[PDB]
């Protein structure tokens, strides 16, 4: 379930196992200096076969690994306050209004800021000018009758702006 | 305490059932000790409005109290003594439940355990 | 360049309404709320006597409240 | 100084002419929980004392 | 105004207070100074107000009824009599009701004067409570939403009946 | 009562020889009118009821009805447009037309003293309701709601008229006071039974109970908001206040045979409530409100208590004013987007300011909250239906929670937390719908001030 | 403006024609598309998902709807109302549920038995009575000034 | 940028403190004694309060300097019965919502 | 050193321990292949509707009101009336109903023949 | 008694008008912190008064006016009373959100919607007063459920979050 | 004409106007009839508000 593959790799999955022991024994080992023990401990246990050259041992050592972690893992993880499940995790989605809005106001709340609707408004007319042939010609040339990523190309070609930026660049600014 | 240990480990009898407690009646080893003075005026104990279960045996030392403690206020720290003696003379009343208590455990096994072994 | 333009959706339809709804509610709320204190301030409200002797009141001269 | 000023004399005038006249004219309204009395005290309305408790002893 | 002899009160009892030691009361001169800056000024603009009254005078009187006769005094269907009869029943119904709302007025306000002994001076309004109460429990009660005033006869001469044959067995 | 069945006809000609673009100003303005003057009625005092004639009369119950009804007229013909104001002009009169006919239905329903006028002005109320939600329907299966609707209410509605004309013919006429002053106990035998279950059977498919609800939903989400909103408070209400009208007769055979109705009515209520806590479709939330709600008024009118009936009457003027105002807030939210879908429309807290207070202040009347009317006749009925029995306070308790855990759902999940951000055409709130907002609430808080209006005939 | 046939009238039979179509009409799968089947409780033709996917959908994919865990395009089991995130987390739990539950009743019904053993055998200071003067406070219990003076007193030890 | 140069902050602790230093003393001694006040105890029932504290002073000093050793003792599940906010909120909040809505869906909605 | 982890239906198997996710076949291969080009066109296509100046309402998300007509509409049919759908209708139907009615007469039956004998507490029981 | 009945009622009664500043606001304040802030000051400075009368002398009360639905035997009115608990409460929950109101004055500085916050936690405070104040058991009532969906709506204050909501 | 002239006015009206249902009527009746049957000796609210004077039961 990821944008660019479809699985992740060996690799991968070994990586995320090692991410994810090394973030509950931070959250399960306080004073950082024990800690710091421990995580050698298991950089070392790593270590110790990782140079083995068959493939059906390295995925039997990585599903007891994974026996053996959800054995031992922690309650309540020190996820970080950004984190989903965290303790802000979006605390300022009351605030991300977006900006498809702001064009329905009254013209005299309009007439109080000049230049950021001038603005505004040159950035539109860069959104308008360049929408059809451009990005339009890049999505329905490349591609195959399947897709078969989700990789976007970049523009390239001669000029102007990559295809499908509009609610990629103008999102807000996650701390407003 | 240790009563507790007794009367849930030992027997039945000896150790008496509270909120139960008069067992053997009154002037059984007395003759002629009362004098419940009760000089606390129940005309003027009801005109002072006190609290129920309040109206006991000590309570002139709880009007004398309240009455200094309502006559000096803005004193926060003014009566210590008449509190203290009212303390003192519930104390005298926790002391005299506890003689009731001992002299009804203490009949009770003496006089039964003569009674029920010699009859 | 430590302010930033802040983003908020369009309250200027909430402040008109608002403002219609107080003045249309208060335009004729404190002239009846100045007549109401004219009248039980400046007529009396009644006194309890009893009836006379043959004589009848109608169906007002029973209430208390001049307005009533 | 303007704020004290109206918030203790605005509020307060209009309460305690609420309380006054409407309120004690209806009859059972505030009730108060009259005032303990004390065998050593004196009735500041009428006049009158109140007897002493007696004697102290065994204590 | 009000009677005294249908909402009473007992006499005031207020001690004089003596003060012990001197520190002394914050409240006796925060006490003058609500005197000052409250009780004069009230007065004076409730004696203004009442100056204004008694320029004019206003007179509200008291509505009174006569008694139309009997609901036991009316026939068969005789519309014209059952009406004034069960509106005459119903105008006591109002009245009675405010009469349980009496007496449990005097109650709460023996309850809330004599303080924390309950039992002292409110026997006697908790007697006549217990009297007017069992009155109402007997007579209005047990008839429902869609009483007009038959259904309480009714409910009269079925417990008259009953007790006669009670009085009957205790012959 | 004349004074007000003729300016009601006399404001329908208003609408034809009304120019274009000013049939809507004179209409509203002078159904306002019609509304202070229907105000001017509150005359009703202590013994008797009102006459307005041998033909009209008005009891205390019938009083804040008919004031509900004459006050949901202007409310309603402001809030009907914006879907037909591209419509035609003709089209657009007819609508109009049709809307205060049914006012007029109405006025002549609930001032009739004769229960037979009683029954043909029942049914007229009937007759446009079909018109009006089928020719405005906006859904594919308005003609499957309104024939459903047509023929439930006909098919339980219709042996009411055997019955009547029974009582007709054999204790003279039918008048109310002449209905009463001479009323006869009726005792336990089956033609008595079955003349109770019709009568007691047609209101309990008017109002309705559980077995009998399918009839509603349809009708409320497949029909345009004039027609759901007279629906719901004034016919389900209007049922309510036939019921407490025929219920003065048959007073022995209602305690042998009234059981099994408060049985289904309650367990129905719990079901109802727990169904409307799941779906999707939000204008369906509201019915199944409404029928949880009425369910509750059906246990108050079969036990037999003035409590009962106090908080009977309170819960019915409430509650139609809360489900009015809430099926008002669905439209306003799907004439934003075109969904009618609840995951959909999310956000809306960021996005229009004011109208979070007009959701949160309409689902607290709807959560009962303790000052105002729902909550007094809710506990009302509690209290009479413990008296009827010490373990049925467990449904009522239920229910409670329930209602408050979908309502505030109801609430959190429209206007709580995100927006969907593919939306990007809901414009800002017009000054219109706000006045309808304010116009729904501030009735029901003056009234939460002073209550002693709504409490019915056993005051 | 919508096709009749994006609806779903009927279930599974036939085999290759009604399984193309309805693989072609969910967006899913030919395998992965699960009917119910048909038991008769409703239901048409709507697949069946693997029924837990909202405390699943690792939340840094960065799908469109971001607080319902949907891509547009994903065939919406038939439960979702019941399975948002603010509704019911079935994630996957530190420890298990068997034993959780045994855990849990096991130490409700131990400190319920304790709360008994308790309620059966108090603990007392060893007191007798509160001795009350005046006839065990009478004439401040309920009343009857006149009816029932008891003759009870209490004694010095 | 650890910050307590502050107005708001340090009058709103300070008001506090002053608070539950003297205002527990002031309000918990000159009110009407509207109870018996038990006031003879046995030794070992007013000194207990003093015991029941020190000694679990005691035991937590000696497991923070057990917290300070490195040792990687696994779980015991008591350490999850105390650490899982109790299996009640996690097994009553997936069941209680999961039966009603099974029970919705099922009986009350299809 | 492991309890095995059991599942249940709340408790639901985590993506890390599945086993049958570290014995791959070929076909699960292109069977995740596919998915991803599914998810990949169905994003693209929305992207497309998504990102228009020119537009102005909703995107009309079919698989929604598919869901929704398929929930609310297309229940009544398919239907057929089985052993299994009239026992569960009739078990959920009127079972409770019956139970509740039974224990209403009980108590009415009680609470009647009590207060014929007359021994409640309705020596004021005046708001009724 | 004046004193006493008249200082408890503007106890109650100057947690009204911030409502009515807000109401009748139509241009905009900056300053309804420090005006909530100075109201609780001073009502907390207005009801430490009745409760130093209350210990010096005794004399408890009720108050009891405005009686709406009088219908059956019973009759409910605005009933609140001043004993023992419910004077000697007040003050303390007056003290304690006085010091909040400093702390939220600081703490929730960076949030422009203060305003609504500050209105929506005094409408808290007035409940929850009118529960430690009422005798009648209907007022009670309704400031048990005035108290909760305040409690509702301060716990669901940051809207996104559904840990919050939920 | 919606709120100028119909909500405040209607409150206004109904806010005060003859005393509905006849409860302040009942007040003072009720006054006065509890004071003339305590100033009377016989209790207040007497039962069987029908006199048995004027009833006539079916005998047995
Ligand atoms: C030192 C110097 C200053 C002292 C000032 C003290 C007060 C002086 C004074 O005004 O005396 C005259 C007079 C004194 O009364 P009184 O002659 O002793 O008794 C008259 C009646 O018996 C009783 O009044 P009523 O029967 O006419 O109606 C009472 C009712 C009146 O309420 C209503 O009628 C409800 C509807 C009012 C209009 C609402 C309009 C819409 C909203 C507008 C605002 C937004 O409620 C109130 O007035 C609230 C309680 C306060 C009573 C007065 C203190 O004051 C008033 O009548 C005040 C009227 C206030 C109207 C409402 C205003 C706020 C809204
Ligand atoms: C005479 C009758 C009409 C009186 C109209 C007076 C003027 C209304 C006005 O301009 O209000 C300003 C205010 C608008 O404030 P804003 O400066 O535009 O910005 C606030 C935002 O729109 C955000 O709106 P919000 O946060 O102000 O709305 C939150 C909502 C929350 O709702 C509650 O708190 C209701 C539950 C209260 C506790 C129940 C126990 O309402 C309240 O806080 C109302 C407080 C009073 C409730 C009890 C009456 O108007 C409203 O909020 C609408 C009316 C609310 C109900 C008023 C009921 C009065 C009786
Ligand atoms: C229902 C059908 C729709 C009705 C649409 C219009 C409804 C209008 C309702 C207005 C209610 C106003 C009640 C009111 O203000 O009462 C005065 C209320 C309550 O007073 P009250 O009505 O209990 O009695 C006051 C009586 N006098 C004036 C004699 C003292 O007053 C206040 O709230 C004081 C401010
Ligand atoms: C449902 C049908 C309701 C028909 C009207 C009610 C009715 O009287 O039914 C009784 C009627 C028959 O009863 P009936 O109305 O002929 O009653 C005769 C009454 N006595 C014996 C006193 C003369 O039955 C039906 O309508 C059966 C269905
Ligand atoms: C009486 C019977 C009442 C029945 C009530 C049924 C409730 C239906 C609605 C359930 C609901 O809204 O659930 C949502 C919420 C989810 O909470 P949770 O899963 O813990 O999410 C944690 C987020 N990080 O979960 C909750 O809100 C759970 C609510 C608590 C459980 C109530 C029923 C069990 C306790 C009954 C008394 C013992």
């Amino acid at each position: 379930f990821l944008p660019s593959a479809a699985y992740l790799t060996h690799q991968q999955k070994v990586l995320q196992l090692y991410k994810r022991a090394l973030r509950h024994l931070e959250s399960r080992c306080v004073h950082r200096d024990k800690y710091r023990y421990f995580a050698c401990l298991l950089r070392a246990r790593f270590d110790e076969h990782k140079n083995e050259k068959d493939m059906v041992k390295a995925t039997q050592l990585l599903r007891e690994a994974e026996k053996e972690f959800w054995h031992g893992q922690h309650p309540q993880p020190y996820i970080f306050p950004e984190s989903p499940g965290g303790t802000s995790y979006e605390r300022y989605e009351c605030y991300k209004v977006p900006e498809w809005c702001l064009d329905d106001w009254h013209p005299s709340e309009k007439a109080m800021y000049p230049d950021y609707f001038a603005k505004r408004e040159q950035w539109k007319k860069l959104r308008r000018e360049s929408w059809e042939r451009e990005v339009k010609q890049l999505q329905e040339e490349t591609p195959v009758g399947g897709p078969r990523t989700e990789a976007l190309p970049p523009a390239r070609k001669q000029g102007d702006l990559p295809p499908l930026w509009w609610h990629i660049v103008t999102r807000p600014r996650e701390r407003p | 305490g240790a009563h507790l240990a007794r009367r849930y480990l030992g027997d039945a009898s000896v150790e008496p059932e509270p909120l139960r407690m008069p067992t053997f009646p009154p002037d059984y080893g007395f003759p002629e000790r009362k004098e419940r003075e009760m000089v606390a005026t129940q005309q003027e104990m009801n005109d002072a409005q006190l609290v129920l279960q309040q109206r006991d045996y000590c309570a002139h030392y709880l009007i004398r109290f309240l009455k200094c403690k309502r006559d000096s206020f803005p004193n926060f720290l003014a009566c210590k003594h008449e509190q203290h003696d009212w303390d003192y003379c519930e104390h005298l009343d926790y002391v005299k439940r506890m003689k009731e208590f001992e002299r009804e455990r203490r009949l009770l096994q003496r006089k039964k355990r003569r009674e029920q072994r010699e009859a | 360049g430590k302010r930033l333009f802040i983003i908020k959706p369009s309250g200027f339809y909430d402040k008109r309404f608002l403002k219609l709804l107080r003045f249309y509610i208060l335009l004729t709320g404190i002239p009846v709320v100045i007549g109401i204190t004219l009248i039980n301030v400046f007529i009396g409200e009644a006194e309890l006597a009893e009836i006379p002797e043959g004589y009848v009141p109608e169906h007002w001269e029973y209430f208390k409240h001049p307005i009533s | 100084s303007i704020f004290a000023f109206t918030h203790v004399l605005i509020p307060v005038w209009i309460i305690h002419y609420y309380l006054k006249y409407h309120v004690t004219t209806k009859p059972y309204t505030i009730v108060e929980k009259k005032p303990r009395i004390f065998p050593g005290d004196t009735i500041l309305e009428t006049g009158e004392v109140i007897p002493p408790m007696k004697e102290f002893p065994d204590q | 105004s009000w009677d005294k002899d249908v909402y009473p009160e007992p006499p005031r009892r207020t001690p004089a207070p003596s003060p012990q030691t001197s520190l002394p009361n914050p409240i006796t001169y925060l006490t003058k100074a609500f005197d000052l800056l409250v009780d004069r000024p009230v007065t004076l603009v409730r004696e203004f107000i009442e100056r204004q009254h008694a320029k004019n005078k206003y007179y509200y009187y008291h509505r009174e009824f006569r008694r139309v006769p009997d609901i036991t005094e009316c026939h068969e269907k005789d519309v014209l009599c059952m009406f004034e009869a069960e509106m005459q029943w119903k105008r006591d119904y109002k009245v009675d009701q405010e009469i349980v709302n009496i007496i449990q007025e005097r109650l709460k306000a023996c309850q809330q004067r004599e303080g924390e002994s309950h039992r002292q001076n409110c026997a006697k309004e908790l007697q006549q409570f217990t009297q007017v109460v069992k009155a109402y429990q007997d007579r209005y009660h047990d008839l429902g939403a869609h009483y007009s005033a038959r259904k309480c006869l009714a409910k009269q001469k079925q417990r008259m009946l009953a007790e006669r044959k009670a009085t009957k067995e205790a012959a | 009562m004349l004074k007000y069945i003729i300016p009601t006809m006399m404001l329908m000609p208003l609408t034809w020889l009304s120019k274009n673009s000013m049939i809507w100003i004179n209409t509203t303005l002078h159904s306002l009118l019609i509304s202070l003057t229907s105000l001017l009625l509150l005359n009703q005092f202590g013994d008797n009821s009102l006459n307005f004639s041998l033909t009209f009369f008005s009891d205390s119950l019938s009083t804040p009805l008919l004031i509900l009804t004459m006050w949901l007229l202007p409310l309603m013909l402001m809030a009907s447009q914006h879907h037909l104001s591209k419509e035609n002009l003709a089209r657009k009169k007819l609508f109009i037309s049709m809307l205060i006919l049914l006012q007029l239905f109405l006025i002549m329903t609930f001032t009739a003293t004769e229960l037979i006028f009683f029954y043909i002005m029942f049914e007229a109320t009937l007759v446009p309701t079909l018109i009006i939600i089928t020719r405005w329907g906006n859904q594919t299966e308005r003609l499957n709601a309104g024939l459903y609707f047509l023929f439930y209410t006909l098919a339980g509605s219709l042996p009411l008229l055997v019955a009547l004309i029974y009582i007709q013919n054999t204790m003279g006429s039918l008048n109310f006071l002449i209905l009463q002053y001479w009323v006869q106990p009726m005792p336990n035998s089956w033609s008595n039974t079955f003349m109770w279950l019709a009568c007691m059977m047609a209101f309990m498919v008017k109002m309705p109970l559980y077995g009998l609800h399918l009839w509603l939903p349809k009708a409320h989400v497949e029909a345009p908001i004039a027609g759901s909103m007279v629906l719901a408070a004034i016919l389900l209400k209007l049922g309510g206040y036939g019921m407490m009208r025929i219920t003065l007769l048959l007073n022995p055979i209602t305690d042998f045979m009234a059981y099994p109705f408060i049985m289904l009515s309650l367990w129905g209520m719990i079901m109802t409530s727990s169904i409307c806590l799941r779906q999707t479709d939000l204008k369906s939330l509201i019915a199944y409100s409404s029928v949880s709600h009425m369910a509750l008024v059906i246990v108050a009118i079969l036990i037999q208590t003035p409590w009962s009936y106090m908080g009977a009457t309170a819960l019915m003027i409430a509650h139609g004013l809360t489900s009015s105002m809430l099926f008002c807030l669905a439209n306003s939210n799907y004439e934003r987007v075109h969904s009618r879908t609840m995951i959909l429309a999310r956000g809306l807290q960021t996005l229009l300011p004011l109208m979070a207070a007009w959701w949160l202040l309409a689902s607290l009347t709807n959560l009962a909250l303790p000052p105002s009317i729902n909550l007094i006749g809710e506990l009302f009925v509690v209290m009479s239906t413990f008296s009827w029995s010490n373990i049925t306070i467990i449904l009522m308790g239920l229910n409670m929670v329930i209602t408050a855990l979908y309502s505030l759902y109801m609430l959190i999940t429209t206007q709580r937390g995100k927006h969907t951000h593919h939306i990007n055409n809901i414009l800002p709130s017009f000054t219109r719908e706000n006045a309808l907002m304010s116009l729904h609430m501030l009735p029901l808080l003056l009234l939460s001030l002073n209550p002693k209006i709504i409490l019915g005939p056993l005051y | 403006s919508h096709i009749t046939k994006d609806m779903l009238p009927g279930p599974y039979p036939k085999t290759p024609e009604e399984r193309a179509a309805a693989a072609k009409k969910y967006n899913m799968r030919v395998e992965d598309y699960e009917p119910y089947p048909d038991d008769g409780m409703g239901y048409g033709d709507y697949p069946k998902l693997p029924d837990r996917s909202q405390q699943e959908r690792d939340p840094w994919y960065d799908w469109d709807h971001p607080d319902l865990r949907l891509n547009w395009g994903e065939p919406m089991h038939w439960d979702l109302d019941m399975y948002i995130r603010n509704r019911v987390d079935t994630s996957p739990t530190p420890v298990n549920w068997n034993l959780m539950c045994k855990h849990l009743f096991g130490f409700v019904a131990f400190m319920l038995f304790m709360f008994w053993v308790g309620e059966t055998y108090p603990t007392y200071q060893p007191v007798g009575p509160k001795q009350y003067p005046y006839n065990n406070l009478y004439l401040e219990r309920g009343g009857d000034p006149n009816k029932e003076p008891e003759p009870v007193v209490h004694y010095e030890i | 940028n650890i910050n307590e140069n502050n107005p708001f902050l340090i009058n709103s602790i300070k008001r506090l403190l002053i608070g539950s230093l003297f205002a527990g003393f002031i309000i918990s001694n000159n009110i009407p004694p509207m109870t018996i006040p038990q006031m003879t105890m046995p030794h070992y029932l007013k000194m207990t309060a003093l015991t029941v504290t020190i000694l679990g002073f005691i035991l937590a000093l000696e497991i923070s300097n057990t917290t300070h050793y490195l040792k990687f003792n696994y779980p015991s599940n008591t350490f999850k019965f105390s650490n899982l906010l109790g299996y009640y909120p996690t097994i009553m909040h997936r069941l209680t919502p999961y039966m009603n809505l099974t029970m919705s869906q099922k009986s009350a909605s299809s | 050193s492991f309890p095995k982890y059991e599942p249940s239906r709340l408790a639901s198997l985590p993506t890390t321990l599945d086993p049958a996710e570290y014995d791959i076949s070929s076909e699960t291969r292109k069977a995740q292949a596919e998915r991803l080009a599914i998810r990949s066109r169905l994003k693209r296509e929305y992207q497309l509707q998504y990102n228009d100046p020119s537009r102005r309402g909703v995107v009309e998300d079919p698989a929604l009101i598919r869901w929704t007509c398929a929930r609310s509409a297309n229940v009544y049919p398919n239907f057929r009336p089985n052993t299994k759908t009239s026992l569960l209708g009739a078990l959920f139907g009127i079972g409770p109903l019956i139970f509740w009615y039974y224990v209403f007469k009980t108590d009415r039956d009680r609470k009647e023949k009590l207060i014929q004998e007359g021994k409640l507490d309705r020596t004021f029981n005046i708001s009724y | 008694m004046n004193l006493f009945s008249s200082l408890t009622l503007v106890t109650l009664i100057l947690l009204t008008m911030p409502i009515a500043a807000i109401n009748f606001n139509t241009h905009k304040f900056t300053n309804y912190p420090l005006y909530v802030k100075t109201t609780i000051s001073c009502a907390f400075i207005t009801s430490m008064i009745p409760t130093m009368m209350f210990i010096h002398t005794g004399q408890e009360m009720i108050i009891s006016n405005w009686h709406w639905l009088t219908i059956q035997t019973l009759k409910l009115s605005l009933s609140f009373k001043m004993d023992f608990f419910s004077m000697m409460f007040v003050p303390v929950a007056l003290f304690v959100t006085w010091s909040i109101m400093e702390f939220s004055m600081w703490y929730m500085h960076s949030d422009p919607n203060i305003n609504q916050f500050f209105k929506y936690l005094l409408l808290f405070l007035i409940t929850m007063l009118i529960l430690v104040t009422a005798n009648n058991l209907f007022q009670l009532f309704i400031g048990w459920e005035g108290v909760g969906i305040m409690s509702f709506l301060l716990i669901g204050w940051w809207y996104g979050r559904t840990d919050a909501n939920t | 004409f919606g709120f100028s002239i119909v909500l405040v006015l209607g409150s206004t009206f109904v806010a005060y106007l003859p005393d509905y249902r006849m409860q302040e009527w009942a007040r003072r009746e009720a006054e006065r009839l509890v004071k003339y049957r305590e100033a009377h000796g016989l209790p207040l609210m007497e039962s069987n508000c029908f006199d048995p004077s004027k009833i006539q039961l079916p005998e047995d």
